[PDB]
């Protein structure tokens, strides 16, 4: 069906970013502990928390 | 003797000595490979500074300077009262000549293993009887001749004349002694296989550099490794520094390639008397089939006419 | 106070000394052992000691 | 496509829109910490390492 | 870097026209918008295929090869 | 005397090579860094 | 024993363990592994 609005259409220039989800997604359940303070390390590289 | 104070990672249930022990860094656990059951959680994966107890030993000092507000008054005070030490008057003296090492070896552009090997080799070769009435530049000159030459980059002992202002006798003797030291201190602790490191003659690694001195290209160089390496059949000149060896082998690849050098530039660049080089020359003209690469000549790039006749 | 707080320790006279998990030895590489911050302030500081009884 | 996300064509993006090519370098020495500790690029077995 | 094979809205394939096209342009000395039509691209999706492709590939053909045979 | 050992070139070489890999600029910060090369107007 | 080729004259080179990593023909320094044998799988999507 039609709709009822009509719809702004062209080519437009677009940019992919250099932020992707795979790079940022992160979970930890359990993982290895910094040597001093016995907390979750940082960084998701590191499984950290 | 002493107290264990030792922990095994065992699995209690399937009771196998020794155990498939697998370490799930990312899950922090270790666990039995055959049952699943974890021994250790919580295991750990900056802060200070890297000490390595192998070059200076376990010296742990720090130094006082300048912060955001500092009077300059308690500043010296504390320097002279650093400085006022005697117990680590050895490790003071120590750390004088490992910063003559790198002041020597950076004023020869030498890489950083060889900063490295003869540090450890002035170390291993410190506080010995045998090596106390030397004098210390003999010493310094030795630990870095030892330093080129394990790391397969060995440098003549004009090079550390030339830097170094020590006498020839009391060098080599430096040399011998700490030669001995060294092979002592690897049958004490760790042994290690020479594999042609301590070669007096080294003459395949004079040649790249010599050839260097004189803006060769490469194939003239190659050309002259495989002439250094085949004078060794030769027995008229197995007698021969390698240095004159290396230097007689460049000189006839350079009359082979026609490179427009004449042996009184060789002779001054590489400090090799010219009628040494002549004679050399001379001698190595007889062997000329031996000593020329086959294949270059297969390949046409050079031919036997084009050395001179004597 | 009189139990927990005498001005008479407000001065160090006997120094203590903070266990290795307080100040852990880090491995840079697994063959490195460099150690804490603490770790060498107490070492300047037993070498301080030292060379004042020396002194003394 | 509310709040600045989008719709993108998933027919697109099988023909090749946006799809981009990425490339990780990584770098590794064999350094001499001195006589006998020095490091060697091998392929390691779980008998002696 | 090369031409793509087919258009991205619709799957029209472009990939064997470009070389056509640059030919419409060299030597017939038309302009890109009746190049574009002469070869059957009348959809707008269709033409900002080849008019704004880049041909990145004949700077990449310019080095040389790193496994010559 | 030595010229070879009054001379330490590794003093100008290695200055230059810190102040140029690390951004100090001294003995400021940030004045050297790494060359983005995500794209070419980047 | 492994395959190896020169980064600028692309001269293939067999290097075993004892060899220096430097190029017999031209003298680069810069030496890339040999592309292997085994036949590798792409999907085409
Ligand atoms: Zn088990
Ligand atoms: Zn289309
Ligand atoms: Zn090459």
């Amino acid at each position: 069906k039609k709709l009822m609005a009509q719809i702004f259409f062209g080519p437009t220039y677009y940019q992919r970013l250099r932020h992707m989800v795979d790079d940022k997604i992160h979970a930890r359940a359990r993982g290895p502990m910094q040597v001093l303070t016995r907390q979750p390390v940082e960084g998701r590289s590191r499984d950290g928390g | 003797r002493g107290p264990n104070l030792n922990i095994v990672l065992t699995c209690p249930e399937c009771k196998v000595y020794p155990p498939k022990i697998v370490e799930r860094f990312s899950e922090g656990d270790v666990v039995c490979a055959l049952c699943g059951l974890v021994l250790s959680d919580k295991l750990v994966d900056r802060v200070g500074e890297a000490s390595n107890p192998l070059l200076d030993g376990n010296n742990l000092s720090t130094r006082i300077g300048k912060g955001e507000t500092t009077d300059m008054r308690f500043t010296k005070e504390l320097n002279k009262a650093q400085g006022k030490n005697v117990m680590d008057k050895k490790d003071n003296e120590v750390q004088a000549a490992f910063a003559k090492i790198t002041m020597l070896c950076d004023a020869a552009e030498l890489p950083k293993i060889v900063k490295d090997c003869a540090k450890e080799a002035y170390k291993l070769c410190h506080d010995e009887k045998t090596l106390k009435g030397k004098s210390m530049e003999s010493i310094m000159a030795a630990s870095i001749l030892i330093g080129c030459r394990r790391a397969e980059v060995a440098r003549t002992f004009k090079e550390i004349q030339s830097l170094i202002h020590v006498k020839t006798k009391e060098f080599g003797k430096t040399l011998n002694i700490m030669k001995n030291i060294l092979r002592g201190k690897s049958e004490d602790g760790f042994l290690k296989i020479d594999t042609d490191n301590m070669s007096g003659a080294q003459n395949l690694t004079y040649i790249p550099r010599f050839c260097s001195h004189l803006g060769l290209p490469m194939q003239v160089t190659t050309s002259a490794e495989y002439t250094a390496k085949k004078c060794k059949e030769i027995k008229e000149i197995a007698g021969k520094s390698p240095i004159t060896i290396a230097v007689v082998s460049i000189y006839l690849n350079i009359l082979l390639f026609q490179i427009p050098i004449t042996a009184a530039k060789v002779g001054q660049t590489l400090q090799v008397t010219e009628g040494t080089i002549k004679s050399g020359y001379k001698i190595l003209y007889e062997h000329r089939d031996k000593l020329v690469d086959p294949q270059l000549i297969a390949n046409g790039v050079v031919s036997l006419d084009n050395l001179p006749g004597v | 106070n009189e139990v927990f707080s005498r001005p008479e320790w407000m001065i160090l006279t006997c120094l203590p000394v903070p266990p290795p998990p307080v100040r852990p030895s880090i491995s840079f590489n697994e063959s490195q052992r460099g150690e804490d911050d603490l770790t060498f302030k107490l070492a300047d500081i037993l070498k301080a000691n030292i060379s004042l009884e020396t002194l003394e | 496509n509310q709040e600045d996300s989008m719709i993108m064509n998933q027919s697109s993006i099988d023909r090749g829109l946006f799809r981009s090519l990425f490339f990780r370098s990584y770098m590794d020495q064999e350094k001499k910490y001195g006589m006998s500790i020095t490091e060697t690029f091998e392929k390691p077995q779980r008998t002696n390492t | 870097m090369i031409v793509p094979v087919r258009c991205f809205s619709c799957g029209k394939v472009v990939g064997d026209k470009w070389e056509s096209y640059l030919n419409l342009l060299q030597e017939d000395e038309l302009d890109e918008g009746t190049a574009l039509s002469r070869l059957g691209l009348k959809r707008y999706c269709c033409r900002r295929m080849i008019l704004t492709h880049v041909d990145l590939i004949e700077k990449f053909l310019r080095y040389n090869p790193l496994e010559k045979r | 005397f030595n010229m070879k050992l009054a001379i330490n070139a590794k003093t100008i070489t290695s200055g230059l090579k810190y102040a140029l890999a690390t951004g100090n600029w001294g003995e400021r910060a940030g004045v050297s860094q790494v060359l983005n090369r995500y794209t070419y107007s980047s | 024993t492994l395959k190896y080729i020169c980064a600028e004259c692309s001269s293939k080179l067999s290097l075993s363990r004892t060899d220096a990593v430097r190029c017999k023909d031209c003298g680069h320094r810069i030496l890339l592994k040999a592309r292997t044998k085994r036949l590798v799988q792409f999907e085409a999507r």
